[PDB]
């Protein structure tokens, strides 16, 4: 992917999770533990779930056309038939087979660029109170009780409370 | 400083190979097929009209052929034609026959309307063994064949059908030809005989066709088909010296022609569909199909490819 989190800089996926695309995985002094991110799940689905809205109709409502199956050899009208709806599923196969190339060469790029749109918002909240791992982990300088890792998760860590308490486990 | 948080995302097992611009073979979680190569082994009879021909194809039931009468009257949006459909009449041809099927097929319904022919002295109704209706001598029951007097007269016929109503009329008529002189002259008095049709705007000519053919249903003689469309204003005048095929009336046309026809030998049953192809009918909301390029309704797209795969989540990377 164009942006290298998903099979890059993460280095596999969770099969344990499995009530979400995209979550959280910690470790603090009370235990272990992994939860869903439902905003960045959400984004993944709506964007994908578009795609395949768009595509599934078509609208192909045709009557009388021409025709296509011939028992022998006329000559020039018949040659021009089969020309004609020959050329046709050419041009509609090559469609439908670069249509596929460049959905799903987007779909994994959209997927990998909300994997890293999560890791870049947890980064913001953590401010100076943590720091990247290179793994898509972060080491947080601080005791990070359920509650604080909730908050995290939930977007209402404030960065000010432990502050003091991590620039000084950062830098001594 | 010592608690971690990790950001990830989801894995399974096994997942699906899909194509990218880039590679042939890419993991994902999902995926989903976008072409259908299921169909049902049933023609859909809703909500498309379908009519069945069964014994008769389109031409014969159009010409009104032993076996064809269930056709009458009939209206549809795919006409279903038989490819064990048979000829139960007498042995014909139609020089442009491609043509005059596509009117029919298009046009979406056999809704004959009889007219009068006041034919002069020649002899009316012919029938023949080789149309057998209920073991019974009979013909095309949308024909008029026409033979000599009794007392040796086919004189120079000259009638006209005015168009006066509001929509265009088709009439099927025909030339027969005889394979000996003889039988000509038994038939016909003159020889040569010859049929002209004309329009205001057009004009037909046909001579007969005299000489040995194959035996077809025990006979050599034939008989060639045509038509003539009168639109409303215009006229049509028959003119015969012999060996014409007379119409008995005209089928009417429908101003818009949106209708089709579709040979096949699938049976008709009883699921909806709006997408019918010649190995039946498909039910599906993918937007292409490899089953087969004859297809009539609201189809998916006939393509080459037997799969293609759309990713519907992110690449699997498992443990
Ligand atoms: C007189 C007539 O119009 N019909 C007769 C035909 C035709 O004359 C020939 O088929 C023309 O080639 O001959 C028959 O033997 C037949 O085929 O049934 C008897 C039939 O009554
Ligand atoms: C019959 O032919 C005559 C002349 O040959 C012509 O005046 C007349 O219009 C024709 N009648 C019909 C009914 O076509
Ligand atoms: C359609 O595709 C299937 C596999 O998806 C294949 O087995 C089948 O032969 C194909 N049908 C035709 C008519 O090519």
């Amino acid at each position: 992917g164009l942006f290298g989190a998903i099979a890059g800089f993460i280095e596999n996926g969770w099969q344990g999770l499995i009530d979400g695309w995209y979550g959280f995985r910690h470790q603090n002094a009370e235990g272990t533990g992994t939860a869903a991110d439902l905003k960045s799940t959400q984004a993944a689905i709506d964007q994908i779930n578009g795609k395949l809205n768009r595509l599934i109709e078509k609208t192909n409502d045709k009557y009388h056309q021409i025709e296509k199956e011939f028992e022998q050899v006329e000559g020039r009208i018949q040659d021009l038939e089969k020309y004609v709806e020959d050329t046709k599923i050419d041009l509609w196969s090559y469609n439908a087979e670069l249509l596929v190339a460049l959905e799903n060469q987007h779909t994994i790029d959209v997927t990998d660029s909300e994997m890293n749109k999560l890791f870049e918002r947890v980064r913001r909240q953590l401010r100076e109170n943590a720091e990247d791992k290179g793994n898509g982990c972060f080491e947080i300088f601080h005791k990070c009780d359920n509650n604080c890792i909730e908050s995290i998760r939930n977007g209402t860590y404030d960065h000010d409370i432990y502050r003091d308490e991590a620039i000084n486990n950062r830098f001594q | 400083g010592n608690p971690v948080i990790c950001m990830g995302h989801h894995a399974v097992a096994n997942g699906t190979m899909v194509k990218t611009l880039a590679d042939d073979q890419v993991e994902v979680v999902t995926a989903q097929e976008l072409v259908e190569s299921q169909n049902l082994p049933e023609l859909c009879p809703s909500p498309l009209r379908l009519v069945d021909g069964q014994t008769c194809d389109i031409i014969n039931g159009a010409l009104g052929s032993p076996g064809c009468d269930h056709l009458n009257g009939a209206e549809w949006d795919v006409f279903i034609e038989r490819p064990n459909a048979v000829d139960t009449c007498y042995p014909f041809d139609v020089p442009e026959y491609q043509s005059l099927r596509s009117i029919l097929a298009n046009n979406g319904k056999f809704e004959f309307i009889a007219e009068e022919f006041q034919w002069n002295t020649v002899k009316q109704n012919g029938k023949s063994g080789a149309c057998k209706r209920a073991n019974v001598n009979d013909f095309f029951n949308r024909l008029n064949w026409l033979v000599k007097s009794d007392g040796n007269a086919y004189p120079l016929q000259n009638l006209t059908k005015i168009n006066n109503g509001d929509y265009a009329r088709l009439y099927i008529w025909g030339v027969h030809h005889p394979s000996t002189d003889t039988e000509q002259t038994n038939l016909y008095k003159n020889n040569p005989g010859g049929v002209t049709v004309s329009t205001k705007t057009s004009q037909t000519s046909v001579v007969p066709n005299i000489g040995s053919r194959p035996l077809v249903r025990g006979l050599s003689g034939r008989v060639s088909f045509y038509w003539t469309i009168v639109e409303p204003g215009d006229l049509i005048v028959f003119n015969t010296i012999g060996n014409l095929i007379a119409p008995r009336g005209h089928y009417k046309l429908n101003n818009q022609k949106k209708s089709t026809i579709l040979n096949t030998a699938i049976p008709i049953g009883s699921c909806v569909s709006k997408c019918h192809t010649d190995k039946g009918s498909l039910s599906t909301t993918k937007p292409f199909q490899n089953i087969s390029r004859i297809a009539v309704g609201d189809c998916p797209r006939y393509v080459k490819q037997g799969s293609l795969k759309l990713a519907t989540g992110m690449r699997n990377i498992p443990e």
